[PDB]
């Protein structure tokens, strides 16, 4: 899972 | 005790590469998340991740992967500024400059004039890390909503007329632009 973009 | 480097939005292969390069050039320790020892944050795609924000907040270099490709060929760590993501994150260069020009331990003062904030424990990003972000920018956070003049994130309590109920994007955008944004747009319902 890729780091979430905020 | 050594400085750390952290990768964000990074394809597996490029991660491998970076590991090699760092292994060869030394000088850095790879870390999974931005912390006090971090001074460089490498990104594969210029996306606003938690690591990016945190890296901006600590006055780190926020760079594109290319920096590691030229460093390998020249046989040493080269100038970071050419690979600094200033266009996508205007605060990066500014905060870094402050951090370097800082006399003694650096700490942001972006939210200095701001009143105490209450951050929703159901906020996104996670309330802990979002609070970290707030504190690294000279902000103040209470566990009690009653003391706050600004409430950030999901909140279903009684809405005081004097209080500001804002989204997490107010904080995030403020850290990105390095300018405290106008709350008017970030008003929650």
């Amino acid at each position: 899972q890729a780091s979430q973009e905020y | 005790p050594t400085r750390t480097l952290v990768m964000t939005s990074m394809p597996s292969e490029k991660q491998n590469v970076v590991i090699q390069v760092v292994d060869k050039l030394k000088g850095f320790s790879i870390a999974p998340d931005v912390c006090e020892t971090t001074t460089h944050v490498l990104s594969g795609k210029p996306l606003r991740t938690l690591n990016v924000l945190l890296g901006i907040a600590r006055g780190c270099w926020v760079l594109s992967y290319d920096w590691v490709l030229w460093s390998l060929e020249l046989g040493h760590w080269i100038s970071e500024e050419p690979f600094e993501l200033s266009h996508h994150f205007p605060a990066a260069p500014l905060c870094r400059s402050e951090c370097h020009l800082s006399a003694g331990p650096y700490r942001g003062t972006l939210f200095a004039d701001q009143p105490v904030m209450f951050v929703s424990p159901a906020s996104s990003p996670p309330v802990a890390k979002l609070c970290e972000l707030v504190h690294l920018c000279g902000g103040r956070v209470s566990q009690v909503p009653r003391q706050a003049s600004i409430v950030i994130g999901p909140y279903s309590g009684k809405k005081k007329a004097t209080v500001k109920y804002l989204s997490e994007k107010w904080v995030l955008d403020s850290i990105t632009q390095h300018k405290v944004c106008a709350p008017e747009n970030y008003l929650l319902s």
